[PDB]
This record gives C-alpha cells, structure tokens and sequence, in this order.
C-alpha cells in the first residue's frame, strides 16, 4: 500500500 | 537535526535507527516487507573496503519503531557502491504492519525538478552534537542542482574541479544525485541522518514517495544543500535484487 | 541532584541581586536571536525578524517574565524537581512538543546574560554551579519523554 | 552559514580582544575542567590546577589557531586541515566536546568584554566558532 | 601487485622494523591498532619461533616514505599480513614516528633487573632487550606492575617505589612503556601491549623499585620470636648490626615492621650470644616513623672494628606460647601457658568470653563460643597459672592484652580454664551485642 | 491516582463531591498503605469549580511513569481538628513544633524551614516573632512517622 500513515504529518 | 519539528505522531513508521558496532546511530529506511535500503557508506562504519558482506551483517544493530528490535540475515551492496552510495538490508523475518512500523513505497514518477518539497527524518545530532534522544524531522526544498554542483566544487566542467567543500571531504555529486536546499528557517541535517529517505508526499493522490536517500549528512550548520541520491535511479537494480 | 552548602549559598545570594523584570526576557529574546527557529513557536507575538522588533515587543519580555519566575521556583526547592516543573512539563512537552534540548540552550543563554550583566563577578565556580542548576531543571522537564 | 555581515561582526569584535586571545583561551580551558570533568580525560598528563602554566600555553596555542582562521576566514577548512585531522583520527575527540569549549568560550569572552557583545554578535560569534568545530569534527568515521 | 615483507635494522633477520615491498617500491607500515596477531603472523611468516612476540622498533631508525598498512587486525591464523583488515594503502595520517616494528624472541635474551638501590631487588628497573639498555617510564607505572616485577625476580613484594639516592648507572636513550598488565601475570613480558622504545619520553623518568626482600630483620636466639639478636638480610646475606649502629629509632621500626609492637628494650654486649659471620658497618639513622629500615638513612661507620662480641639485641613486648589441648579439634580445649619454660593451666577464675576470642582469633580458629565451666577437658596433671587476663575481644594476640597475675586467689584444681570455637576462619566479630556504654581510666 | 500536580483544587473538589467541608484540605497519605495495580490518572489540573475530577486535564488513562510509593492522597477538614504546638523546649514557645491533625501526632521537616515558616508559627500561637532555630536539648517526646 501506499499513501495511508495512521496518524500523518499535518 | 539541531532544529527542530518533535515527532510527536510517529508520522514516518518506516524510519529505522541502525547502530554501528561503535555506538554510531544512523538511519536507514524499511521499502519492502523484507528489505530496507541504507547507504553503502553508512554500511561501511568501522570497516575496511576490504571487508564483504558476511564480516558486515553480523556486526550491526537494528532498531525499529520504538526500541523494537528486527534481526538481519544478509546484507548486498550496490555494485557502484563508491559512486551510487546504497545498501540494502534482508530482515531474518517479516515485521507486523500496523501503525507505527510499515514500509515505504519505492516511487515510478520522478519528483526531481525545483520546486517541490520533501520530508526528511532523522536520528542524527543535534546543536549540542549529541545523538538524539528522540527521532525528529524536518521539511526541505529541492535546490537547483547546478547551484549546487557550483557551490561544493568549482567546475561545472571536469577540469576546473577543486575540493571547495566547506567541511573536510567532498560529496560524490553526478547524475544519479539530486541537491535539496536550505530550510526556511535554515536548518539541516548532521551526523547520524544518512540512509533516511527524502520523503516527498503526493497530495492528489495521497502518498508518500521515497525519491532519495540522504548520502551527505556533513553539511549540518555549515553547507547551504544537502545531497539525496535519488531512488527511481537504482528503481530498476533494487527488484533485480529483490529476486534474491 | 545534591549540591554542597556553598555553592547553593553563592547562588542565592547572588540570585537576590538579580533584577527580575528585564533579564529573563533578556534571555528569551536572546535564543530568540541567535537560534531563530524558536520563533516559529512564539511568532504569534508580530515581528521577530530583526533584533530591534525583538527586543522592542512587549510581548516577549512579558513570557520572559513568566519564564524567569518559573526558573526561580525551580532554584528555590532543587531536591523536588520533578513535581515543581511537572505542569510545565505537560504543557510544552505533550501539547507543544517542544525538543528538550532548546530548553538548556535557553538555561544557557540565561547563563550568559547572567554574566553580561554580572561581568568579573560571575566567577568559573558560580558559573559552574548554575550550570548544575539548569541541567538539573532542563533534566526534571524533560523527564516525561521516557 | 556567516554572511557578509556575520563575517564582519566576527572579526571586528575579535579585533577588540586583541593580545587578551591568549589568556581567555586559558580560563576558557580552565572552566571546562572544572565544569565538565570528563574532558580531563584527554589530558591525563597535563597540569590541571589554577592558571597552570601548561594551560595557559595550550590556551595560548588554541588562540593563535582561532586568530589565525579569522585572518583569512573566507577558506578555513584548508588552514585548520592539519589540525582536523589531529583531532579527529589522531586524539579521536568526541564533538560534543567542541561545542562544549565553544560555550566556554563565548560565556568567558562575554564576561570580560561587556560592551561589544549585543546580540548580533553573540549570534556571528556562535556561527563562527560553530563552523570551525565542525570542520574539525567533519572528517570523523 | 607484486607484495613482499622484510625486516631492516633488526637485530635479527626476523626482528626490526617492517618493510613492505610494494610494486617495486618500499614503504612501512603504521603501529595504529597493530596487535600480537599482526606479529605474530609476520614471525611465522619469516619462520621464526613465536612463543614471545614484542611490538616496538628495537634499534630500529624511522622509515622514509610510504606508508603502505595501517590499522592491520588479524585473527592469527592468516597466513599473510596483508590479507588482514587494514585502511586503504597510503592512505594514513600517521607519521614516521608511529612506525611498527617486531622482535620475535623465544624468551631467551630478555633479560631485566634493578640497578642501583643497593641491593638486586631495589633501584631503577633496566631491561636488556636483544643487548639494548633501557629503562622503565613511570607513565603508567604502579604497584601492579612493581609485583610483577619483584615477583619474577624472586625478591617478593613491591612495597614501594620510592627514591633511594645513589651512584646510578647513566645513560640511556632507550625507554620501556607500559599501557597496562593486571598484575596477576608471571612475567612482565606477559603484561600487555608493552612498548619498548619509539616515543619521547616526557621529563619524569627513573621509576625505581623497592621490593620487601631489600632488607629483612629478624630476631634469632631468644624465647619469644620478638625477642633476640638482631641480623638483617641485605641482598642475600645476612649480617648482625653492632651495637653502636642501631638507635632506639630503630628499634621502634623493628619492633613495627616485625609487628612486634613497641621496643621493649636494647640490649648490647652480645646478651644473646655472639654473631656468626659479617658484620655491617654501616649506622641506620632512622627517624623512628619509617615503616622499614629500607626506608632508613644510612651512615658508613667512622673508623672501628666491630666484633660479634657487639652485636645489637632487640626485646619486643609479647607471650605467644598458648596452645588448646584435649579438645576433639584443635579449635576447642583446656587453654594451656608456657611460663618459666613449663606449659600449665590457666584458671578460669577471670576467664571471660572476650579473652577466649582473642585466643580463638590468634589460633585461626574464629569467634569464641563458649567457655565451659569446670575441668570438662581434663584439669591437667600441672601447675594451674594463675594468670587474670583482661582482654577487650578485639586484640589479635592475648600478648597485646593486660595481663595481672600477683595475689590472685588460690584457683580449685577443677576450675580449669576452657573454650569451644567457631572453627571457621571465616567468621570474624561484626558490630551490633556490645552493650551501648563502655567505661575506660585514662591517665 | 499519581501525586504528580495533586493540589488543593483537586482534593477540595474531590471532598465536595463527597459532601465534607473544603475549608482546609491537605495532601498526603496518613495510615494509607501502598497502593497496587493501576495509577488511573496524572497531573490533574483542576480550576477548583468543575463538579469531577474527571473533566479535569489529565494524560491518557493508564499511561503513567509514577509508582506506588507517588500515590495521592487528600485530608479534608473544617479546622477545628488541627492543633499546633512546640513541645521539648522547656516552655511553650520554643521546641520541636508538633502538630496534630485528624488525631494524627506529626512533625515538620527542617526542608523548606526558614525564619518566614517559624515567626509565622510563633505569632499564631500568640509567641511574638522567631528569633532564631537551635537546640536546646532537652527530654523530648518520641517519635513520629
Ligand atoms: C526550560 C525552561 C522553561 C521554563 C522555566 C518555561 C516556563 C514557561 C512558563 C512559565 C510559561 C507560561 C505558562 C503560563 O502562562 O501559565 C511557558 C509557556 C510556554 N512555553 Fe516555556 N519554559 C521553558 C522552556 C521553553 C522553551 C525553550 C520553549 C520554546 C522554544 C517553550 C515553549 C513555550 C511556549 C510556546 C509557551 C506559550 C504557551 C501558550 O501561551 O500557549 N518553553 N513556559
Ligand atoms: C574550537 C575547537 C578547537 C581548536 C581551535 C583547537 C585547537 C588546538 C590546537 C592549536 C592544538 C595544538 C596543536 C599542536 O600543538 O600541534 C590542539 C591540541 C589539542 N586539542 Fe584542541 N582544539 C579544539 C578543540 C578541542 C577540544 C574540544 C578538545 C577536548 C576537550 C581538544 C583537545 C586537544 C588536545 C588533547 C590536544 C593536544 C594537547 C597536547 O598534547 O599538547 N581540542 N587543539
Ligand atoms: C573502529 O575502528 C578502529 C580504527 O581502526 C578500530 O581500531 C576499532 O577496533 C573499531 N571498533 C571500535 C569499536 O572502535
Ligand atoms: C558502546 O559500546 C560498548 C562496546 O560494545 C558498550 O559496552 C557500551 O555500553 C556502548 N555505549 C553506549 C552508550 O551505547
Ligand atoms: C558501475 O559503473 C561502471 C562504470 O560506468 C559500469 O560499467 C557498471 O555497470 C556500474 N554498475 C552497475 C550495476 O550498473
Ligand atoms: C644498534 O644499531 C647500530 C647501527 O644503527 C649499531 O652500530 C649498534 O651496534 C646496534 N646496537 C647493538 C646493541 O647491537
Ligand atoms: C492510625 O494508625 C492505625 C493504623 O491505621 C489506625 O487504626 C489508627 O486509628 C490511626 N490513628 C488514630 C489516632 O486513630
Ligand atoms: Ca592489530
Ligand atoms: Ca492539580
């Protein structure tokens, strides 16, 4: 996968 | 990283914190369920040129996530390793995917041109030059790669090349590299923040693409552009290894 | 951490003199100045791009003051640390995230201006002792972060 | 990254210090025995105590260095190189130590030279002594 | 690439300096990290033996040029030095004054002695190593090291590395350093990573041993071994002292170093008999603080001839004939004193658990633990002492208590006087129970 | 719960929950055991107005760094059971200061005493100011906990 950090930077 | 941005989320799961045989931390980034790439140099810690692979992987550490400790099977370097300066790591195991800890996707377009923007985590020091206590980030730009061609050494063209490399030692600059700026806020990237990806976030749709990997981390203070070797140009070497 | 009966005595006293509606902020402005990438956190003051807008904004010198107290409940009782600093802790640590080690960067401006202003007088001992003093805060503040 | 202005700030106020480079180097030396015992441990050998005079020598030497690289400071690296690499593989110093004798030195520098030291100068003078302990440190491995 | 090695300005053919050939060309290699292994491969390669190997250069001039191997790490059973882990050739920072170099010994020309503290176990430590004179640094040089040396000479102990002035025997340019031995070695060839030779020795040369056996007293010929003439051992021979050559200063140190307590008296005119042998001519001027006559100043005599009939006598202050006997072990039993040269029974009229501990500690035997009343071991078919002891508990030997024997009462044939001990050396009086107050006279 | 930021403002909360008087109220664990198990909540910082102490602030249930020995504790009283008294100094204006609280004999440790804390203790008991802390040695009344 790619694209989905559980909680992302922003 | 002597600045600053804490990371306080856990943003950046497929950052792992190798340590050489010496106490030397230093990054390294997970791009497969099996695999992370590194450097060839930070690969080379505390060894002779001489030394192979069988006499490298079993003198370092790994780390990932928190403390979490993968073990490590082999270890392949790349073919250029004193030009295109890569390694890659075989973990003995698989890693459970789960929010913190997950492998990055190994770009097909290229974001090279200036312009865009990156994010660069790191384990690496800071302005008291200790080694972090805790991982950290940092965004840059992309610098205009003949700004910084004319800024490490003099040339452009081959015979005019002097060592004006502010630190001590000169960076390996060619067409497989790529420079990225200085910060807004003119911070940079020091010992320990090599084998980290230059992690570039695509927003239509949505992902975060490994273009380079950081393989000068001397700059710190004292040298305006970081230098990243991008990914997509070992793209088409890394799955011949994979195979393996 | 434990600390011989003179040098707490050479800190205190020398603490008493020190003027506490200027230096603190003269401190903060100063990491402000030297390492500028602290204003990302305090940019909500206006301009903190020269040093003039700097030293002239009231709002600066008025946190300085907060952190300047703050440093001297932590000088007062040094044997508890931890629980003195506690709140703060949470609140720079958890909601800001502030990296610990600006912290002695500060402690260590303060030194400094300690010492602008205190010339001669601020001797290696003293010195030395106030180092103590703000690696045990910076220390005790940064102590949630394991 | 010492632009045109630091680099003129850096010099004119080290100018002010003149002759006096030499002894601050020494009481810079003699504060980080005293304030962080662990550097005496790259001078087994040397007198330790109060105003030594192999301290002062030493801090004499490290001062001419430093006068030195702010001569011709628009190429220190080549100047210093004999001493990067005394350094760095030959003593094997931990950079934490530089950055340490740095902040010796600025405090000590403040406290006997109040007048030059607004915070312009604090900054340049932090860059300066920041680019020169890394050109020391950078050829570490 | 064409690689060969070769020793240049070596004692031997396979000692020297290290010299590696080079695509034609000769360069050295740098001592950086360069162990036992590395020359140990390098002597097996030139097929000398193996058994001592030392690193350093012995006679061995700087080398000119390349250096070609730096930082060479063996595992020992490489059969070349250059298949080794080392840097890039002529890639280095050292400098010809850094330069490796190997003496492949099989042990049986190191030779090392003292020279010049008056006798063979004291002075300054000179090594002959291959036939070059050196001397010892004193960077790093401790009482570890000094045991070691004292040991494989046979001369004991370091006691001490001290000055003791002299007519010495100067110079050298040739210096060995030590890094650091743990001292439990047999040699001081055995300690590690010594360096002999090669590196500007600092201003605080001349370290210089005295080891126990420099001078020995002893008291020979009287009832109690603290007491008797007194004869010295310096070097290997023993000598009596005169009388005229020994204060009560020295007395004292005698009485100490013997651990004998305090001088009890001098006595001259041979009171316990002639001498046999030398006589010192030699006065020790002591101070009386001196822990040993080693430490002592000496005068030569003035002018006279001493004779056996002179010879200097010493009392110290102490009884050491007691003995347990009837116990199953010998640590319990009817406690028995020689007196006027008769063993007898001690009463147990005053006999206390703190005087039968002292005797228990005196005879190895542990704590007391307990003083069985009545003649359980027998009474003895001898005259009962009537001997009160007042010991504390604490002394080492019932001689150092306070002894009252004169009116004592008349003691019954069955108060015999007996102990029962731990019989474990390994138990020794801990504090608590001493009851919170102790009453003493003083004055 | 963790003793880590417990103040007044907590403990008279928690008492007026429970309906007792918040006149004075004072931290601390009297005849309370260690605890075991679960430290549920740290640093809570209350206003003094909310009705439970779990709107407060806290950090994430569960998640502590604090030990048993950091558990917090409230005393809760309306004045009229503290008592306060020197004794052991031969009158009773100079001695070992004793207190006594919910029936509780304690003493107050030396950290943190300065001529500021005595010359307040000696005006409430109506001694006039404090001169000056010694010994004067005395047969005096032991010991506490
Ligand atoms: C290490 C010594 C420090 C002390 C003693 C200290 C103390 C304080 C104090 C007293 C306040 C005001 C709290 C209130 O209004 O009740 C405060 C707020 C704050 N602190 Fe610090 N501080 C320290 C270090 C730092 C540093 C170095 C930074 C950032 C570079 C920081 C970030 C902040 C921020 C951003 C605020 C404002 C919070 C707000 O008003 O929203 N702290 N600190
Ligand atoms: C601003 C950074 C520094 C400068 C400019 C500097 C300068 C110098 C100079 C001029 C020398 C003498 C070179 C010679 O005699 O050939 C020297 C030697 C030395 N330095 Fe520093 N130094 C720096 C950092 C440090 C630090 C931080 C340490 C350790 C805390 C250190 C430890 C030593 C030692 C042990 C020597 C050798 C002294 C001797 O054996 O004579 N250096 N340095
Ligand atoms: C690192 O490299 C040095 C230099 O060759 C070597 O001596 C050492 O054994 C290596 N390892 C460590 C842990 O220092
Ligand atoms: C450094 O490495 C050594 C040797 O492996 C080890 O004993 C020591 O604990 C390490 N130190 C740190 C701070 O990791
Ligand atoms: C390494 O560089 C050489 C020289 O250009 C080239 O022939 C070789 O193919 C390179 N290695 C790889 C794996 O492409
Ligand atoms: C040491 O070498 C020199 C020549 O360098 C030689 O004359 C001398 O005899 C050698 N020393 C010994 C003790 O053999
Ligand atoms: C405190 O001590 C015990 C143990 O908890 C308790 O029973 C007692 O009632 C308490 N003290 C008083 C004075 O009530
Ligand atoms: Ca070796
Ligand atoms: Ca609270």
């Amino acid at each position: 996968v790619c694209g989905k950090p559980k909680n992302p930077a922003n | 990283i002597l600045g600053g941005h804490l990371d306080a989320k856990g943003s950046f799961p497929w950052q792992a914190k190798m340590v050489s045989h010496h106490n030397l931390t230093t990054g390294a980034t997970l791009i497969n369920e099996q695999w992370l790439l590194t450097t060839a140099k930070n690969l080379f810690l505390n060894h002779s040129e001489n030394a192979t692979a069988k006499d490298i992987a079993p003198t370092l550490t790994l780390y990932v996530g928190k403390k979490q400790l993968v073990e490590i099977e082999k270890v392949v370097l790349h073919p250029n390793y004193s030009q295109v300066d890569i390694g890659l790591i075989k973990l003995k195991q698989k890693v459970s995917v789960n929010e913190r800890v997950m492998p990055i996707c190994l770009p097909s377009k290229d974001y090279a041109e200036v312009g865009r923007v990156g994010y660069v985590s790191g384990w690496g020091r800071n302005a008291n030059f200790k080694f972090t206590d805790h991982l950290k980030y940092v965004m840059l730009p992309v610098a205009d790669q003949d700004q910084c061609i004319r800024h490490y050494e003099g040339s452009t063209v081959p015979e005019k090349k002097t060592p004006k490399s502010p630190v001590g030692v000169q960076p390996i600059l060619n067409e497989h590299t790529f420079c990225a700026g200085m910060s807004k806020y003119q911070e940079d990237t020091c010992y320990g923040d090599a084998g980290s990806a230059f992690a570039v976030h695509d927003l239509e749709e949505d992902t975060w693409y490994a273009t380079g990997i950081l393989s000068f981390d001397k700059s710190c203070a004292v040298a305006e552009y970081g230098v990243y070797v991008k990914v997509t140009s070992i793209q088409d070497w890394v799955q011949k290894t994979i195979a393996e | 951490v434990h600390l011989t009966p003179e040098e707490k005595s050479a800190v205190t006293a020398l603490w008493g003199k020190v003027n506490v509606d200027e230096v603190g902020g003269e401190a903060l402005g100063r990491l402000l100045v030297v390492y500028p990438w602290t204003q990302r956190f305090f940019e909500s003051f206006g301009d903190l791009s020269t040093p003039d807008a700097v030293m002239g904004n009231p709002k600066v010198k008025a946190h300085g003051k907060k952190v300047l107290g703050a440093f001297s409940d932590g000088l007062a009782h040094l044997d508890n640390l931890k629980g003195t600093f506690a709140t703060l802790s949470e609140l720079h640590c958890d909601k800001l995230h502030v990296d610990p080690e600006n912290f002695r960067l500060l402690g260590n401006v303060l030194v400094c201006v300690l010492a602008h202003h205190f010339g001669k007088e601020f001797t290696p001992p003293v010195q030395a002792a106030y180092q103590k003093v703000v690696a045990g805060v910076a220390n005790a503040l940064a102590h949630k972060y394991h | 990254v010492l632009s045109p202005a630091d680099k003129t700030n850096v010099k004119a106020a080290w100018g002010k210090v003149g002759a006096h480079a030499g002894e601050y180097g020494a009481e810079a030396l003699e504060r980080m025995f005293l304030s962080f015992p662990t550097t005496k441990t790259y001078f087994p050998h040397f007198d330790l105590s109060h105003g030594s005079a192999q301290v002062k020598g030493h801090g004499k030497k490290v001062a001419d260095a430093l006068t030195n690289a702010v001569a011709h400071v628009d190429d220190m690296p080549n100047a210093l190189s004999a001493l990067s690499d005394l350094h760095a593989h030959k003593l094997r110093v931990d950079p934490v130590n530089f950055k340490l004798l740095s902040h010796c030195l600025l405090v000590t520098l403040a406290a006997h030279l109040p007048a030059e030291f607004t915070p312009a100068v604090h900054a340049s003078l932090d860059k300066f002594l920041a680019s020169v302990s890394t050109v020391l440190t950078s050829k570490y491995r | 690439a064409d690689l060969s090695l070769r020793l240049v300005d070596g004692v031997t053919e396979c000692s020297g300096r290290l010299e590696v050939r080079f695509q034609g060309e000769w360069g050295t290699i740098c001592d950086d990290g360069w162990d036992s292994y590395d020359a140990a491969v390098a002597c097996k390669q030139l097929g000398c033996p193996t058994a001592v190997t030392a690193i350093g250069r012995v006679n061995a001039s700087k080398g000119f040029g390349h250096i070609w191997l730096d930082s060479v790490s063996c595992q020992g059973h490489e059969p070349a030095i250059w298949q080794c882990k080392h840097h890039e050739w002529g890639k280095h920072y050292c400098n010809h004054n850094e330069d490796a170099g190997v003496t492949c010994s099989d042990g049986s020309d190191l030779e090392l002695r003292l020279r010049g503290g008056g006798s063979r176990c004291a002075g300054t430590v000179e090594v002959e190593i291959q036939r070059l004179l050196g001397k010892v640094c004193d960077r790093g040089w401790g009482l570890k090291e000094a045991d070691v040396v004292c040991r494989q000479l046979g001369c004991g102990s370091a006691l001490k590395t001290s000055y003791q002035v002299y007519s010495k025997i100067q110079a050298t340019n040739t210096w060995l350093f030590l890094s650091s031995c743990n001292g439990n070695e047999t040699s001081l060839w055995d300690c590690k990573n010594w360096q002999w030779g090669g590196l500007t020795c600092d201003h605080y040369e001349e370290a210089k041993i005295t080891c126990s056996a420099h001078r020995e007293p002893r008291l020979v010929g009287g009832d109690i071994p603290c007491s008797g003439r007194v004869e010295v051992k310096h070097g290997d021979t023993w000598g009596s002292i005169c009388d005229s050559d020994f204060s009560l200063e020295a007395a004292s140190v005698l009485c100490r170093e013997l651990q004998c307590g305090t001088v009890v008296s001098i006595l001259g005119g041979a009171h316990f008999g002639e001498g046999n042998g030398q006589i010192w001519a030699e006065e020790f001027q002591c101070e009386g603080h001196e822990s040993h006559l080693s430490l002592c100043p000496v005068a030569p005599r003035p002018e006279g001839t001493c004779s056996h009939s002179r010879d200097v006598g010493v009392v110290c202050s102490r009884y050491t004939e007691i003995r347990l006997v009837n116990g199953k072990t010998p640590c319990e039993g009817r406690v028995e004193l020689k007196t006027l040269g008769a063993w007898g029974s001690l009463c147990n009229s005053h006999w206390d658990i703190e005087d039968a501990h002292v005797l228990c500690q005196q005879l190895k035997c542990g704590v007391a633990l307990s003083t069985p009343g009545g003649a359980r071991f027998g009474k003895g078919n001898g005259q009962i002492w009537r001997h009160m002891f007042h010991c504390t508990g604490t002394e080492q030997h019932m001689g150092d208590c306070p002894v009252t024997a004169l009116g004592a009462s008349l003691c019954p044939s069955e108060q015999v006087a007996s102990v029962i001990c731990s019989g474990n050396q390994s138990q020794t009086l801990s504090s608590c129970c001493i009851e919170s107050g102790q009453l003493r006279l003083v004055n």
